[PDB]
């Protein structure tokens, strides 16, 4: 096994030890699915205030 | 009231477990996806180990070592002992194997010439055991089961039964295109010989008459030329896998019951063939052996309100 | 979430809910002029959710007092904590109901509903959050279950984004007042159905059944029945008016306990189940009060849970206990019934625990179940429903205030298919 | 020096970093008060813990965190906790009802009107930063704010700071310590919506936390301040390099480039050892060798699974105490032949190592004893995957009969969602198994 990359200073020190080598959406989209999702209540809302006045 | 699950219906060994188990009166069987259980009679593939140890105040024991796979496929099998160093290559009871992707004779899986072989692959090869010792009378083949259950404390236990599965017909050098007198499986010898059940019935001998027969042909036991390197070979390979499928330290547990197929030639020498995981057992002794599984596999784990195995030390 | 806006309506909503008041106001530490008189700071860190304040140091439970007849009403006011209700907050007319679904929803009630939605409105507006409405009545009279119901169904169309919680005791032939029950308890488990998030179903044949049969009284009167009522209210309310590891509202209530919208009908039970004044010596042990709760003659909707299946489950355990005790028998209470709980539900029941016990009691738990098994309350009100249905029998005292037979044979339907969906989950 | 923000959401999320910040003061002698004497540059710095602590002309060193909860019952303790002035008040942000344990209302409902608020007060945090790092968001998966709100707050963070990174901290949901029946629905949702925008992402499994404590500190029922000051010091281990003098994981970018070598696999399994109770006055303090080891018990790990059937393909070792790298070499060679750790054939077979002489500090009080030394290894193996798999059955069990599900469509949450992120996930299984089986 090959120690390497060995740094020190007075908080520690770290190294590497090797054993064997190898072998976004826009902020326009974001608003267009939580203004979709605001809709979709608006919608179930209006559709039971329509129930109830029936 | 102890919980456990089915979800291997074609596991007759497992079919008695669950009969016992409920005749206590102290096992319940719930359905095979309630995740509440005790006990898992798991399946034989993609078996979710991932899933256990995970419900509040259940303690989990399920009948199958996960990695296991490892020692029960041909393939595999091959790979551990050539590159593990306590079976090593110059492992001394386990034929000559190497593993092939699509006297000189030889097994696949039966050949002497090497191209014949390999285009059948195309269409692991194993050193032929050619001077096999052969029962009498008859000038018969045959092999050794051995059954061995290991517990969630990884104790070895080997049933004090064995079977000997025998060829029917006499064996010959001659011919290896014959078959019916060059492997020995059971279902084969239902099927291909004419002679099958002369000698004994359904080509299975027990421990008490092949140990008379050593003692009467060969002046020796079962026990001596035979069973210590039975006990030997199956101590090494459960040895050699154990910190790799011990679940001493986690949050489920695992017992797994194993059928070791040896072979035995001329000079009273054993050799390993294969290991099963999900073996079967013979008719006269489950009764016996799946009591024993209960015993000291599930009540040991979870207790109720002489012994028929050989604790193999190690 | 903090207070909430608690509603009683006719005879049966008024009884139950005057004993619910009086009991958590000792609960509490509140005594009937209104002032606190208790020895610990946890009696007022959530007194909000049921109380409000007044100059003095008062605290006036925030309830409405509804009726169409001042008979039941008169009582509260002369009863033990009469006077702690504010005064505005009692709305009744003179006519009454006549046990008539009708008269409650459609013309006597129609005419003073109006009145109870102011006083409901000024409540709320005093509310930081309001959280929403319980309301207690029963559905075999007129104006709890006729008037009750025309209530909730105007109180969502003003707050659509409140919960809507009612303790509904349904009527039974042995304790029935007048044969039309049925008819008013079909009406009103329809708009149950659509318009409230949790109902807990108190059944009047299981209250007779236990006072008879459990607690051993030849004749139980509603004295007798109002105190297992009063016993399971302050059970199930317990986690929302005290501190606790389980801070519950109404929301995250509903929103763990129905998994499908109108299967929201709860079984409730408590333990030990106790006469009045009789005291007990010997408290129960964890594993006795695990055991009972889960008992089907701890019951108090006549249904057996054994006939269905659980679809969520909650146990409130009150006073100075072992956890760990708690913890290992409601594991092995799950395991007895392992076979009742729905298995694609993972982690179906909740425990909670409160240190503070009950008055009279060392400890006691309440149980909550969501089980299918409820189907049998239905369909025992439904099959009394048509045997007189198919003969229009008493239909006249419906059709007379405006009523047509279509619409019994409507909330019949629907019935029917609540009943028939209990079964589907029940098979699945 | 580059400044790392802190953002902490929910229940979960702001109890963990009160154990978090309580343990950076104690480790950098910060009082309560802000005053941190050792600190001679006055009102200014860029010292290695200026990374985590701004400092006030007063000498005040205040943390770079910002506490988000749709509900105001949690925060209100920390206004009026033992560390009230640590904080100024802008960077406690709170609403009045929560989401209900329903990832929708935290996401779309009550989230969409606090969104731009809590941005703001980042903002403000960000142009304080002279080059600012990234993030640290420390959330649970199955509150509704936990997961629903973190998840917009996370796609909107890649908005506003595309070329920062960010890491999680998530607490995996355990029945053992539930609060909701819903938390695989929300576990999952939160998960998609997140995956894209995390960089690397430590779960906690609260299974794992809580038999941590009840085996190793004797605690029979560990209440959530158990569990936090647990994860707290396991925190600490991983942000340590953050916040003191070093070269490994100096800043956010690598822990990608250490432990994430494919993007969308970027679980890091978290092992710690020795967890000793402080009711014990006598524990024979562990050796190097003895606190490698436990790193490779199943009983040590911050979410339970069997590394010994998966593939690594990252390793790293972070030591703090009495440690010296001879010892630790002798304990890596020792372990590599009594274990069977197997790495990916495109990775090399190593250990990148970091040494802290500063042994764990400990909360005063607390039911951790002091040690000599610790060590947490963060091992990006595929075993996590069980941990996956597990939370995906459970959501297939309750969404196959849709239970539950109109409580977030009712949100205005689509139906496809659940199927969509549920796909991800399958995707993501995948990934693990074609990495490591
Ligand atoms: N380790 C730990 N886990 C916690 C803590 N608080 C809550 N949890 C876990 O978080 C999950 C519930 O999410 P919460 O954070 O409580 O909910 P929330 O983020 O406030 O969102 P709401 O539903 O709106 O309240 C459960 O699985 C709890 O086990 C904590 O302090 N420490
Ligand atoms: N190298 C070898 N030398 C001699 N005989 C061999 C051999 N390999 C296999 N055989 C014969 O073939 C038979 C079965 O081969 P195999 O190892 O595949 O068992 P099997 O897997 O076909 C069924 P089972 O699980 O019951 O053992 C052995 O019992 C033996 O008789
Ligand atoms: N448990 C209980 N049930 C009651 C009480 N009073 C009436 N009931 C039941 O309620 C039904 C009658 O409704 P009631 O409230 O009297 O009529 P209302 O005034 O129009 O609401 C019958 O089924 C009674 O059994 C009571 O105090 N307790
Ligand atoms: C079934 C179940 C399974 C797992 N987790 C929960 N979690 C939960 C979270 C919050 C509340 N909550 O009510 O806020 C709650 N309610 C349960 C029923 N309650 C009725 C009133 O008394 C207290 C009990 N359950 C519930
Ligand atoms: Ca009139
Ligand atoms: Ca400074
Ligand atoms: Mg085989
Ligand atoms: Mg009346
Ligand atoms: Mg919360």
């Amino acid at each position: 096994m090959e120690v390497i990359e060995l740094n020190k200073c007075t908080s520690g020190q770290s190294f590497e030890v090797i054993l064997k080598p190898p072998s976004d959406p826009s902020l326009e989209e974001i608003q267009k699915k939580l203004e979709a999702a605001e809709e979709r209540r608006k919608y179930q809302e209006a559709e039971l205030l329509k129930h109830l006045a029936e | 009231m102890y919980t456990f699950v089915v979800r291997d219906e074609n596991s007759s060994v497992y079919a008695e477990v669950s009969r016992l188990l409920l005749a206590t009166g102290q096992w319940k069987r719930l359905r095979k996806d309630n995740p509440r259980f005790n006990l898992m009679l798991g399946e034989r593939n993609r078996l979710p180990f991932g899933r256990l140890g995970h419900e509040p105040g259940l303690v989990q024991l399920v009948n199958y070592y996960r990695g296991a796979d490892k020692l029960c496929r041909k393939a595999s099998l091959v790979k551990l002992i050539k590159t593990s160093p306590e079976l090593s290559e110059s492992c001394t009871w386990f034929p000559e194997s190497y593993v092939i992707y699509p006297g000189n004779v030889w097994i696949a899986k039966i050949s002497s010439e090497a191209s014949e072989l390999l285009d059948f692959i195309d269409e692991v090869i194993q050193k032929y055991l050619e001077k096999p010792l052969l029962l009498e009378p008859g000038h018969r083949k045959f092999d050794i089961r051995s059954w061995v259950l290991v517990d969630h404390l990884y104790n070895i236990y080997l049933y004090r039964e064995g079977v000997l599965r025998t060829s029917s017909e006499p064996y010959n050098s001659a011919n290896f295109q014959d078959k019916t007198c060059h492997l020995t499986n059971h279902c084969i010898q239902k099927e291909y010989s004419k002679n099958y059940g002369r000698y004994e019935e359904g080509n299975e001998m027990f421990f008490e008459e092949f140990n008379q027969y050593l003692m009467d042909a060969l002046n020796t036991t079962l026990e001596n030329s035979i069973l210590l390197q039975i006990k030997h070979i199956i101590r090494s390979c459960l040895m050699c896998i154990e910190p790799a499928i011990s679940t001493k330290h986690l949050h489920y547990q695992s017992f797994q019951l194993f059928g070791f197929d040896f072979m035995v030639d001329e000079e009273l020498k054993v050799w390993l063939i294969e290991v099963n995981g999900a073996p079967a057992c013979a008719q006269k002794l489950y009764a016996e052996l799946c009591q024993g599984i209960v015993d000291v596999a599930i009540s040991s784990v979870f207790p109720l309100a002489t012994s028929i195995f050989i604790k193999l030390h190690h | 979430m903090r207070e909430i806006v608690h509603i009683q309506a006719g005879q049966c909503g008024n009884q139950i809910g005057a004993k619910f008041w009086e009991v958590i106001s000792d609960e509490h530490g509140i005594d009937p002029t209104g002032s606190y008189h208790g020895d610990s700071d946890l009696q007022l860190e959530r007194i909000n959710v049921y109380y409000n304040e007044a100059t003095g140091n008062k605290y006036v439970p925030r309830a409405i007092l509804v009726d169409l007849e001042p008979g039941t009403m008169d009582s509260v006011r002369s009863g033990p904590f009469g006077q702690i209700f504010r005064p505005d907050n009692f709305v009744f007319g003179q006519s009454g109901a006549g046990n008539n679904w009708a008269k409650g929803h459609y013309t006597e009630g129609a005419e003073l509903v109006d009145s109870v939605l102011d006083v409901v409105r000024k409540e709320s507006e005093s509310c930081d959050c309001l959280q929403g409405f319980q309301l207690t009545h029963s559905l075999g009279g007129g104006t709890g279950s006729g008037m009750g119901t025309l209530l909730i169904s105007k109180i969502r169309e003003e707050y659509p984004d409140r919960i809507m919680n009612t303790f509904s005791v349904m009527p039974s032939p042995k304790v029935s007042d007048t044969v039309v029950e049925p008819y008013n308890a079909t009406l009103s488990v329809h708009q149950l159905v659509e318009n409230t998030d949790e109902t807990y179903c108190i059944d009047n044949e299981a209250l007779y059944d236990i006072c008879f049969r459990t607690l051993k009284l030849t004749t139980p009167t509603y004295g007798d029945l109002n105190h297992l009522v009063s016993a399971t209210m302050s059970g199930v309310t317990t986690c929302l008016r005290f501190p606790g590891q389980l801070n519950a509202d109404l929301r995250k209530l509903a929103v763990n306990m129905v998994p499908f919208p109108r299967l929201h009908f709860f079984m409730p039970g408590f333990a030990p189940l106790t006469s009045r004044g009789s005291q007990q010596y010997r408290a129960l042990t964890v594993p006795e009060l695990t055991q009972q709760m889960f008992d089907s003659k701890n019951m108090m909707a006549a249904c057996d849970p054994r006939h269905g299946r659980y679809l969520t489950v909650a146990a409130i355990f009150r006073g100075r206990m072992s956890m760990k005790e708690v913890d290992e028998q409601m594991l092995n209470v799950q395991n007895k019934n392992s076979s009742y709980f729905v298995e694609w539900i993972p982690n179906n029941v909740k425990t909670a625990v409160c240190d503070i016990p009950p008055r009279g009691l060392k400890m006691s738990a309440t149980f909550i179940g969501n089980s299918t098994a409820i189907q049998e309350l239905f369909k025992r009100i439904s099959e009394q429903f048509t045997a007189m249905f198919r003969r229009k029998a008493f239909l006249h005292w419906y059709t007379g205030e405006g009523m047509d037979e279509m619409e019994f044979t409507e909330a019949e339907s629907n019935m029917n298919d609540l009943v028939s969906e209990y079964q589907q989950y029940q098979d699945a | 020096m580059r400044e790392c923000i802190s953002i902490h959401v929910g229940q979960a999320g702001v109890q963990i970093g009160n154990a978090c910040w309580e343990l950076y003061c104690l480790e950098h002698g910060i009082q309560p008060d802000g005053q941190m004497p050792s600190d001679k540059t006055i009102g200014g710095g860029d010292d290695s813990f200026n990374t985590f602590f701004s400092e006030t002309g007063a000498g005040k060193h205040v943390p770079r965190a910002v506490f988000v909860d749709l509900e105001p019952t949690v925060i209100d303790e920390v206004r009026t906790g033992t560390y009230r002035q640590l904080f100024h008040p802008e960077q406690l942000i709170t609403g009045k009802e929560d989401a209900a344990n329903n990832y929708a209302r935290g996401h779309y409902t009550i989230g969409k009107e606090i969104i731009d608020l809590v941005l703001d007060r980042i903002r403000k945090l960000a142009d304080q930063c002279t080059g600012l790092q990234g993030f640290l968001v420390f959330h649970s998966f199955g509150g509704g704010t936990g997961s629903g709100f973190t998840s917009l707050l996370m796609e909107r963070l890649s908005v506003d700071y595309g070329k920062k990174s960010k890491l999680e901290f998530s607490i995996y949901p355990a029945p053992q310590v539930s609060t909701a029946v819903v938390e695989p629905y929300n576990s999952i949702l939160t998960t998609h919506t997140t995956l894209e925008h995390s960089d690397c992402a430590f779960m906690v499994d609260n299974e794992a936390i809580y038999d941590i404590c009840r085996r190793n500190l004797d605690i029979e029922r560990p209440t959530y301040t158990n569990l936090n000051r647990l994860i707290s010091q396991i925190v600490s281990s991983i942000t340590a390099s953050l916040r003191f003098d070093g070269a490994l994981n100096v800043d956010l970018t690598e822990f990608q480039t250490n432990l994430v070598p494919y993007p969308r696999i970027h679980f890091p399994l978290a092992t710690y050892a020795p967890v000793i109770s402080a009711e014990k006055a006598y524990h024979e303090q562990l050796s190097v060798a003895e606190i490698t080891n436990a790193c490779f018990e199943p009983a040590n790990q911050m979410v339970k699974c069997d590394p010994r059937h998966g593939k690594y393909m990252a390793c790293c070792l972070l030591y703090r105490g009495d440690v010296v790298p001879k010892d630790v070499n002798a304990a890596i060679a020792t372990i590599k032949t009594k274990r069977s750790i197997q790495f990916v054939d495109w990775c090399p077979t190593g250990f990148k190592v970091g040494i802290n002489y500063q042994p764990p500090t400990v909360v005063p009080g607390g039911d951790l004893a002091k040690v000599q030394r610790a060590v947490c290894m963060l091992s990006n193996t595929t075993a996590i995957a069980e941990a996956w798999a597990r939370l995906d059955h459970k959501f297939d069990l309750m969404y196959a009969k849709r239970a539950f599900v109109h409580w977030y469509v009712g949100e205005g949450m689509e139906e496809g969602e659940f199927s969509e992120a549920r796909e991800d996930m399958a995707a993501l299984e995948k990934d693990y198994e074609e990495v490591g089986v």
